[PDB]
């Protein structure tokens, strides 16, 4: 609804979307992720991957990167996220 | 404005990380950024291109240029 980011997460050969407001840090969003990804039946995970504009997949799990995620988005203000697990 | 930075990625073994370097970032800066991403404090960075064997960002004139040029990077253990 509000200015939140939907974490498109593709774990294995499936897709899961976890919403995370731009006001939260790598935790909440993870806390959010774990809340949506745990359904994969493997582990709560602790790191995520995110597709960059380059056309490849990178990681994200730090305050520095976290800022890159929001900013990388800000540029397009899509309000979503192309995440991937495993 | 508030904090202008660049969106440059990096590749470690089989993983890719993403970092933000301002228009004045030095190598050490760039390197310190990749470290917290990797699982080592002994890692190198290199501009990754069609070959994947570009130049190793060890000096500020490169890392920076990578932030400017938006050059892809590949980090590895040393």
């Amino acid at each position: 609804p509000l200015g939140s980011i939907l974490f498109r997460i593709s774990y294995n050969s499936e897709i899961f979307t976890l919403l995370v407001e731009k006001v939260w840090n790598f935790d909440d969003l993870i806390m959010a992720i774990n809340s949506k990804i745990s359904n994969t039946h493997i582990s709560p995970i602790t790191k995520i991957k995110y597709q960059d504009e380059d056309g490849d997949f990178v990681v994200l799990g730090s305050d520095e990167d976290w800022n890159v995620a929001k900013e990388m988005l800000a540029e397009n203000n899509e309000k979503f996220l192309n995440i991937r697990l495993y | 404005p508030h904090m202008k930075t660049t969106k440059i990625k990096f590749y470690y073994k089989d993983d890719i990380f993403a970092l933000m370097l301002k228009g004045d970032t030095t190598y050490k800066e760039l390197r310190s950024k990749i470290a917290p991403r990797i699982d080592t404090d002994n890692f190198k960075l290199q501009t990754k291109l069609f070959d994947g064997s570009g130049e190793e960002i060890k000096t500020d004139s490169q890392v920076s240029n990578i932030i400017q040029a938006k050059l892809k990077i590949s980090v590895h253990d040393i």
